[PDB]
């Protein structure tokens, strides 16, 4: 049997440059070899097979390399449709033909500071007893971004639920939203309610606030 | 062309057992050898096993023996996989590919897939709230709370309002969905005029809209 | 050592399981087997005398009972045997062109024997078919199994037989009174692989 690993996991570069992924099987498989490319959604598709030999209907700018345990996907002159995730497998001896464990591409821009916006509970919510406090942070670039939740002053950890959504296909930047769980009578025991987001663009966080007294 | 079309989503309870098709239209499945494959969510792609419709003959990867069983029925052109006695590790989208191992260049033909979710989850409509804020656009939206099966789908104004949306990916939150929607609009936009979300739950029949009301 | 209970299960290579095969394939559809972990006792076949065709490229009978190789494939169908000339390396015709195509630098042995006996029916065979028409030549070792509706015409065909829109395989229909020239063959395509990795079909 033969284990697939790929490298990186994840990357993220622009339209028009040039990668560079990676795939390792634990032994030599002699250049039996196929890549695949699957979008969000889709079925994967075949691009390069025999390690270096390009699919029918796949562009040029596509090219497989490697030999023994190492292998190579290039693409150079990145285009939008090309964003996605892509997997190695091998056909080497006998099944099973396994994976490896994909590489997704993302696209790189310019990197952007979240614009925060901080939510009350409705009246709807609360006569039904309960109380979700939101809070967006939507149209950052990158990806990574940390939240915190401040009740009357002190941070508050319990209760909290994050969720990104994917990369923006118009824009290329990502947003997440944060839900504070709370039930009504936890809710109308503080005053002030603050999610403050920390962002590679700047040391400072970005802070929103309401207070449920107004 | 070749089609492989594979039978739709399923949900069901922990112990029981599914039976997934895949019909294949373009050539004839007795003429090469139908594999299949899972992908967990957001997860990577693993083979399970093949069969040669034309005399039985099957082959499992060692870790799904057992649990799959593959067979074909040629006359209808069809292939099957058989999984049983669920969990929630076999949630996972479901392929058919077609490959004839040592002769064809990769798996070059695969179904559309299958959705499988294994769960003790009852069926549950979501509650709905509005997202109003208590110098610039305005940003409103709509908490989805408390829902199952997954999707649910939000559109702002029937789709009158498309950009500046975004919709969040559900997570689970007591056993229970919960995602939330976005809206951005200018100021001059909201409250002159209405901006109503409309949420729809397929699974039980619900659809709501519900104006964003200033506070 | 003798150990019985626990023997050395490498032997000689299932050769029977090809050639004395029940069920042959379309060519269209040809089969692969893949041979390997075996040695290869190629003078069962050399000299077996009921062979009406052995013809071996860049490989010698005789020789073959000596050295290594990776693996060994075994390619098996049934055609006629006027078509039994184009199994072999840089040929032309139906069968070359659109259903089973061998490389130049092809290194193996092709074995051809008449089957009229097992593989005509008075009625008619109509289980063995071959490609009549496609779009453009068949690569090296390619191997075509649709069944899409040929557009001999101007006129699409929307996936129905009709007039200029052909469903794309034949049955050669044998019959036993045939001409020797028109009567089934059943073949075997050894092809002989060699990379840089451990070899694991070698001769005694
Ligand atoms: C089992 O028997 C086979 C065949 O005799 C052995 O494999 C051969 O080993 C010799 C060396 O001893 C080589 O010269 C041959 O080329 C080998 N042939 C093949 C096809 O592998 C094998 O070593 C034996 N196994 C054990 C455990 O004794
Ligand atoms: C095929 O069967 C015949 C007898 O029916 C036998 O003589 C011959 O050796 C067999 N061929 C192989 C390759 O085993």
């Amino acid at each position: 049997d033969i284990q697939m690993t790929q490298s990186p996991a994840s990357l993220s570069a622009s339209v028009g440059e040039t990668v560079t992924i990676t795939c390792r099987a634990s032994g030599n498989i002699h250049n039996y070899l196929a890549w695949y490319q699957q979008k969000q959604g889709k079925s994967p598709q075949l691009l390069v097979y025999n390690a270096k030999t390009l699919a029918d209907g796949v562009p040029s700018r596509f090219s497989g390399s490697g030999s023994g345990t190492q292998y190579s996907l290039k693409i150079n002159s990145l285009q939008p449709e090309d964003f996605g995730s892509y997997y190695c497998q091998h056909f080497w001896s006998t099944p099973p033909w396994t994976f490896g464990g994909g590489t997704k591409l993302e696209v790189k821009r310019a990197d952007a500071a979240p614009t925060v916006s901080i939510f009350p509970p409705s009246s709807e919510q609360l006569t039904s007893g309960g109380a979700s406090v939101v809070c967006f942070l939507n149209n950052f670039y990158p990806k990574d971004i940390n939240v915190k939740w401040k009740i009357d002053g002190s941070e508050r950890q319990n209760g909290v639920l994050n969720s990104w959504t994917d990369q923006d296909s118009k824009d290329s930047t990502y947003s997440m939203s944060s839900t504070l769980t709370l039930t009504k009578d936890e809710y109308e025991r503080h005053n002030s309610y603050t999610c403050e987001a920390t962002h590679k663009t700047s040391t400072s966080p970005i802070v929103k606030s309401f207070n449920r007294n107004n | 062309e070749v089609q492989l079309q594979q039978s739709g989503a399923e949900l069901v309870r922990p112990g029981a057992s599914v039976k997934l098709s895949c019909t294949a239209s373009g050539f004839n499945i007795k003429d090469t050898y139908i594999h299949w494959v899972k992908q967990r969510p957001e997860q990577g792609l693993e083979w399970i096993g093949r069969i040669d419709p034309g005399d039985g003959d099957t082959e499992y990867d060692p870790s799904f023996q057992g649990k799959a069983t593959i067979t074909a029925d040629t006359s209808s052109n069809t292939a099957y996989l058989e999984l049983s006695s669920l969990t929630s590790e076999d949630t996972a989208v479901y392929y058919c590919t077609r490959f004839y191992d040592y002769v064809d260049y990769g798996m070059d033909y695969w179904g559309q897939g299958t959705s499988v979710t294994v769960s003790s989850a009852k069926t549950t409509p979501p509650s709905v709230y509005p997202l109003a804020p208590g110098n610039s656009m305005v940003t409103l939206g709509c908490l989805v709370k408390g829902y199952f099966p997954e999707p649910v789908t939000v559109t702002w104004n029937s789709g009158s309002l498309s950009s500046g949306v975004h919709t969040f990916p559900a997570v689970l939150q007591s056993d229970l969905y919960t995602l939330s929607s976005s809206v951005t609009v200018p100021s001059s936009t909201w409250p002159s005029e209405t901006v109503t979300c409309n949420v729809a739950h397929p699974a039980s029949s619900t659809k709501v809209d519900k104006k964003i009301e200033p506070r | 050592e003798s150990i019985v209970r626990f023997p050395n299960i490498t032997n000689l290579c299932p050769f029977g399981e090809v050639f004395n095969a029940t069920r042959f394939a379309s060519v269209y559809a040809w089969n692969r087997k893949r041979i390997s972990n075996c040695v290869a006792d190629y003078s069962v076949l050399y000299n077996s005398a009921s062979f009406s065709t052995f013809k071996c490229y860049g490989v010698s009978p005789t020789k073959l009972n000596d050295l290594c190789f990776t693996n060994v494939y075994a390619d098996s169908f049934v055609i006629r045997g006027d078509e039994v000339r184009q199994i072999a390396p840089g040929q032309t015709g139906k069968i070359a062109d659109y259903n089973y195509k061998l490389p130049d630098d092809f290194t193996g042995c092709v074995i051809a024997w008449n089957s009229n006996n097992l593989d005509s029916k008075v009625g008619g065979n109509y289980n063995y078919l071959y490609r009549l028409f496609r779009k453009s030549n068949l690569k090296p070792f390619e191997r075509d199994i649709s069944t899409e509706i040929y557009q001999a015409g101007s006129t699409p065909c929307n996936g129905v037989e009709g007039f200029n829109c052909y469903f794309p395989l034949q049955s050669y229909g044998f019959q036993p009174t045939n001409g020797v020239g028109y009567q089934p063959y059943r073949v075997v395509v050894l092809s002989f692989e060699l990379l840089h990795a451990p070899a694991t079909v070698c001769g005694p």
